[PDB]
């Protein structure tokens, strides 16, 4: 069936999990956000 | 992709490159939903008109790669499939409604800081961020112009965020019957923003930052298109969080 993976899923190791944000991903939450 | 630029490293640490054996070929994306099995667009595997129909054997996917044609070794890692699940309801005689596949590895893999896994979507995550003008992101080694003939291809991964578009405008803009099962996205003529998903890229992610939660999920697989990039035409994914009881079942089944 599934295996391992569901409750960590989605936070990277090189960024989430290091406080760091990727270039671009503000241009995805602003969008949300504005409008 | 059409427009966008080079990918961090770990910046997409689901994305998976589903490789032909032989002839040697990236044939299109996909990603890692969990240790053991990846999602993929049906019309990756299955597509009758052009006599299309892989097997587990014919195919090999290879996960944690940035660089498109180097073998990554002691990054990349390469796996068999066990099986291949295809939506039985996909139709490919008219507008590949229900675009969706899952292929389970012969074996579990270890997540690294360049494997992981990303979230499949709750309701209220899709209820919240599937809507228009809210930017999604795609990530592949397909073509890197809509133009023409060399269509060009990258020399490491590519990321672009694309908005997705109302369903008026994406309804009209093609004659294909588009279901509740697919979106669409992508810049309008207008926007002067340019960006797409090419050739090459098919099978892969469309995901989305939580604001809740400050995950990512995906909301969509890359379906098909009537010339990336080009304005006016927009990009149409398949719906996952629609479809995502038949991916349950299939896991819980297998
Ligand atoms: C419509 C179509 O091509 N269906 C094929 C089926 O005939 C074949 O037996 C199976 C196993 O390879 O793959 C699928």
């Amino acid at each position: 069936t599934f295996g391992s993976g569901e409750a960590d899923c989605g936070l990277r190791p090189l960024f989430e999990k290091k406080s760091l944000e990727d270039k671009t991903e503000r241009e995805l939450l602003e969008s949300y956000i504005d409008g | 992709i059409v427009e966008g630029s080079d990918a961090e490293i770990g910046m997409s640490p689901w994305q998976v490159m589903l490789f032909r054996k032989s002839p040697q070929e990236l044939l299109c994306g996909a990603s890692l939903i969990s240790d053991r099995w990846v999602l993929t667009a049906a019309h990756c595997l299955l597509y009758p008109p052009w006599d299309k129909n892989f097997t587990e054997n014919d195919l090999l996917v290879r996960i944690g790669k940035h660089s498109r044609t180097r073998y990554e070794r002691n990054i990349e890692k390469i796996s068999m499939l066990e099986k291949i699940y295809i939506h039985p309801r996909y139709n490919w005689r008219e507008n590949l409604d229900r675009d969706i596949a899952l292929m389970k590895l012969k074996k579990p893999v270890a997540f690294s800081d360049y494997i992981h896994p990303v979230c499949l979507p709750d309701r209220e995550t899709a209820a919240s961020l599937l809507q228009a003008g809210y930017k999604g992101r795609v990530t592949g080694w397909g073509n890197l112009k809509e133009t023409w003939t060399g269509k060009g291809q990258p020399s490491v991964l590519q990321v672009v965020n694309l908005p997705i578009v109302e369903r008026p405008v994406c309804k009209d803009s093609t004659r294909i019957r588009i279901t509740d099962n697919m979106f669409c996205a992508g810049y309008k003529p207008d926007e002067g923003k340019r960006g797409d998903a090419a050739e090459g890229d098919s099978g892969g992610p469309f995901v989305m930052k939580s604001p809740f939660n400050n995950r990512w999920y995906q909301m969509g697989i890359v379906s098909w298109g009537e010339g990336a990039d080009r304005d006016g035409k927009y990009g149409f994914y398949t719906h996952v969080f629609r479809l995502k009881k038949w991916i349950q079942k299939v896991i819980d089944q297998f």
